[PDB]
């Protein structure tokens, strides 16, 4: 849970670390909204013929 | 200097085009609309329907003063509400005339 | 701001803006002074239209922002004398160096509109192949020499309407078109009555 | 809040000439004598002089100003901004009090004309100009990476779209960033006594 | 050398064009009328035919 | 939609308005190449005309 801010020498490696942390946060957001989307799709009513 | 701070052309502030109604200014654009590239000031209305007005006919735009910069009315284009309001105002101005 | 006309100031109702009230007030003052019927047409105003199917604008590359562009648009629209045009041209020279062809065309079109308003003609329209000239109710062009030209070249000049003169010209060049119209109107006003 | 960058102008000029002057009285209050300052190598290592007879590119000088830290605006009215319009580049030096237009000609400095904030026209043409860095700290890529290194060494990063670390790494400048000055030089800042 | 393969894209495109022709006729006859000061490109364009 | 001016010569703009009109629903193609119409995925064969 606490890895992604450990120190590291100055180079593109720090850039990769930042990019990966950003990706992790984005993934969390993506999941937390996709779950809501699926809930909406399930619980809604159903269109039908007259 | 506060008046001169700005009295026109903020990318979000609303304006009123007396022909149609009240919208939000959005900028300038050049369009080839008949073989001659002319400038156009574009306004946005309800439901995201844009209206470009030729630069030459600039005197038809007034700076909004109803004081609802964040809650102002947004006339949907092609509606009779603005015409009705204008007719009421015309009657009032005829009376005061 | 509340009713600029009625009571209950400092109200947030849906009233029309400020200036439009003054526009309608002066229109009704015209209805009173001239005794004319009230009408929602003075707002649909037309001082002088000189469109000639020729691009004329202040390109954004020539001026970056939009606020200054619109300020100069308004000022040029509300010009009154060619001295105003000259000083505006000087200011444009200073603030943005050389003048593009559209800028020069706009300046000279404004100048020609100024001169035509001085003359007495209201609507001068055209295209590449010719155009029409339309005067005012009380024009200052000499009818004698007007008819003289009309009969000199009826094929190139036809009074088609109480106020409309149709002419044909091969002005495939914008410069040729502008020079022809300039010389035409200048010669017309030389015999002004 | 920033120190009201206009004042910075009046500051940097006095700093630039300060070592080289024989007669004159400089007055300072203690509250500002207490404050640390730049090393003046950062200062006079970036001190450009534009002269008439120079075949310098418009774009090369543009990127030069960008590296110096001048901000690109379109209606220059303040200290430390530059605007461009076709062949006419104009800017406002941080040292002087009046902006200048250039009138490039074949990548040659043809004119150097002062103009008021509201005249926008020539008042006079000066032979040459001297300009100084936009702020009291570098702002090139090396500066950003050095700042980030010092930050990760000293404080703790927070993954946040307004935490000044991320805001600086983005490229912009936080309003109060001027107080985080010692994070830009990797040196103990002079006490101004030098 | 005289017979042509006409895959799914082309046939669907042509059906779409013959759909468009109807709305074109409708809008042409609509614009032939006056009273254009308050039109919008929503009432004249109909989604049912296409 | 663009509106000219009647009295002015052929070619001129009084005001021009536009908006994003909805129209139609074009079925899409699955990865394999079979459309789905009503839960009864179909395929369109080519013609040799």
């Amino acid at each position: 849970d606490r890895w992604l801010e450990l120190g590291l020498t100055d180079e593109e490696k720090q850039n990769q670390l930042e990019q990966l942390a950003e990706q992790y946060d984005e993934l969390k957001h993506e999941f937390e909204k996709k779950l809501e989307a699926k809930r909406r799709k399930i619980t809604q009513g159903d269109d039908l013929a007259p | 200097t506060l008046i001169r701070n700005l009295a026109e052309l903020h990318i979000g502030q609303p304006v009123v085009h007396l022909e149609h109604g009240v919208g939000r200014y959005a900028g300038m654009t050049t369009l080839e609309a008949g073989g001659i590239t002319g400038e156009y000031l574009m306004l946005t209305y309800a439901n995201d329907a844009k209206l470009y007005v030729p630069v030459s006919s600039l005197h038809l735009i007034s700076r909004y003063a109803g004081g609802a910069e964040e809650n102002a009315p947004l006339h949907k284009l092609g509606g009779d509400a603005w015409s009705r309001a204008r007719q009421k105002a015309a009657e009032k101005v005829r009376d005061v005339a | 701001a509340g009713e600029l006309l009625g009571e209950e100031q400092s109200g947030s109702m849906e009233t029309i803006g400020f200036s439009l009230y003054m526009e309608l007030l002066e229109n009704a003052v015209d209805a009173l002074k001239a005794g004319r019927e009230p009408s929602l047409e003075d707002l649909t105003s037309q001082q002088t239209e000189v469109e000639l199917r020729m691009p004329s604008l202040l390109p954004d590359d020539f001026i970056p922002d939009v606020n200054t562009r619109l300020s100069f648009y308004k000022r040029i629209a509300s010009a009154k004398t060619e001295n105003e045009l000259e000083e505006i041209k000087v200011e444009l020279i200073d603030r943005f160096g050389l003048l593009p062809d559209p800028a020069r065309t706009l300046l000279d079109i404004a100048r020609l509109r100024q001169q035509a308003q001085k003359l007495g003609i209201r609507k001068l329209e055209g295209n590449e192949k010719g155009g029409v000239i339309e005067f005012a109710e009380k024009n200052h062009v000499n009818p004698a020499w007007l008819i003289g030209l009309l009969q000199k070249q009826p094929q190139h000049y036809r009074l088609d309407g109480p106020t409309r003169l149709k002419f044909i010209q091969d002005l495939s060049e914008r410069k040729t078109r502008i020079e022809w119209v300039r010389q035409f109107m200048r010669e017309l006003e030389e015999n002004a009555i | 809040f920033s120190p009201h960058q206009d004042i910075i102008s009046s500051r940097l000029s006095t700093l630039y000439q300060l070592p080289t002057m024989q007669r004159g009285v400089l007055i300072v209050p203690v509250n500002t004598l207490m404050q640390r300052v730049c090393p003046h190598s950062f200062l006079h290592g970036h001190a450009l002089v534009m002269k008439k007879g120079q075949r310098l590119s418009r774009d090369a000088l543009r990127t030069q100003l960008d590296s110096a830290g001048y901000r690109h605006v379109d209606q220059v009215m303040e200290h430390g901004e530059y605007a461009t319009r076709g062949a006419l580049l104009d800017l406002f030096p941080m040292g002087s009090e009046l902006p200048y237009r250039l009138d490039f000609f074949d990548d040659e400095i043809d004119s150097l004309r002062v103009f008021d904030v509201d005249s926008q026209r020539t008042l006079e043409e000066v032979e040459a100009i001297n300009l100084l860095p936009a702020h009291e700290f570098p702002t090139d890529k090396a500066a950003i990476e050095l700042f980030r290194s010092q930050w990760r060494d000293t404080f703790e990063v927070k993954r946040d779209p307004e935490h000044i670390y991320q805001q600086v790494s983005k490229g912009t400048l936080p309003a109060g960033i001027e107080y985080w000055q010692p994070l830009f030089f990797s040196e103990p800042l002079p006490p101004l006594f030098s | 050398g005289n017979r042509r393969i006409r895959s799914v894209g082309e046939m669907a495109e042509n059906q779409f064009r013959v759909g468009l022709v109807r709305v074109e006729r409708a809008v042409k006859e609509r614009l032939s009328l006056g009273d254009l000061d308050t039109l919008m490109p929503q009432d004249m364009i109909n989604a049912k035919p296409i | 939609l663009v509106i000219y001016e009647r009295e002015a010569p052929e070619g001129t703009v009084k005001d021009i308005k536009e908006q994003e009109v909805y129209m139609g629903e074009i079925p899409l193609m699955t990865d394999n190449g079979t459309f789905v119409i009503n839960g009864t995925e179909r395929v369109i064969v080519s013609q040799l005309h």
